[PDB]
């Protein structure tokens, strides 16, 4: 966590159903946007931390 | 915490329509109908004004 890596994902399509349908014991405390309206529309400059 | 707000639902509201039903919305395909971190999560949240 002190050196949290930043991963940028671009030039592809990001399907969120894979995350929803696998490893069932995860929490989804998203803020500001609903997963269904995450799927119907989209955005740019995917940034992923870990 | 007495003030509660709904951000998660299947469909939009018609003008001047009130929704009071508290049914957990299922992001996943399977309607598990059980409170969890992600699956069958409670639809309306509560604020914490301070």
């Amino acid at each position: 966590v002190y050196a949290w890596n930043r991963k940028r994902i671009s030039n592809c399509v990001a399907d969120y159903s894979v995350l929803y349908n696998l490893a069932p014991f995860f929490t989804f405390k998203c803020y500001g946007v609903s997963p269904t309206k995450l799927n119907d529309l989209c955005f740019t400059n995917v940034y992923a931390d870990s | 915490y007495n003030y509660l707000y709904r951000l998660f639902r299947k469909s939009n509201l018609k003008p001047f329509e009130r929704d009071i039903s508290t049914e957990i919305y299922q992001a996943g395909n399977k309607p598990c109908n059980g409170v969890a971190g992600f699956n069958c999560y409670f639809p309306l949240r509560s604020y914490s004004f301070r």
